[PDB]
């Protein structure tokens, strides 16, 4: 769950 | 009960962070977030964390000197029935991380990812 979290740019 | 994207488990709220920080920097990071580095004091929390992450992450275990006891951030000495989960280290490896179900002593000035804990 925690390792592959892809976050959008701001 | 938890801030957004902090995971609600048992008593507490867990935050996970991929910043490459030294142990002391990680301690401060958690403190800046009104949290502390993790206490892995029982089999339940071992399995919870293990199920959730496979990357090396710092926990709140350190010793003042290689010949002194390992302590958690709350001042408590590591429990007897948790020694099974602690690998042996060399001298001057005085900080520990969690990786795939065990804790490993390493250099405090090495950098790793981390996670933090606070009450709900
Ligand atoms: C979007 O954020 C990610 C970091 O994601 C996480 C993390 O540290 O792993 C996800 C965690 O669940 C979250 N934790 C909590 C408690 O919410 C943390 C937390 O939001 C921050 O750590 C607080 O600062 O965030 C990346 O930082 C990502 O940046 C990109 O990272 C890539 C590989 O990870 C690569 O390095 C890219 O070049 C880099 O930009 C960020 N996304 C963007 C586009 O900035």
């Amino acid at each position: 769950a925690e390792d592959d979290v892809v976050t959008p740019g701001c | 009960p938890c801030d957004t994207n902090w995971r609600y488990y048992g008593d507490s709220c867990y935050g996970f962070f991929r910043h490459n920080l030294t142990w002391e920097e990680s301690k401060q990071y958690c403190t800046d977030m009104n949290a502390t580095l993790l206490k892995i004091d029982n089999r339940n929390i071992v399995e919870y964390i293990k199920a959730r992450t496979h990357l090396i992450r710092w926990v709140g275990l350190s010793r003042q000197k290689s010949n002194e006891v390992w302590k958690w951030e709350d001042g408590s000495v590591i429990s007897e029935n948790m020694f099974e989960f602690l690998e042996d280290g060399k001298g001057n490896m005085n900080c520990a991380y969690f990786h795939n179900g065990k804790m490993h002593p390493t250099f405090c000035e090495n950098k790793h990812y981390l996670m933090c804990e606070r009450k709900a």
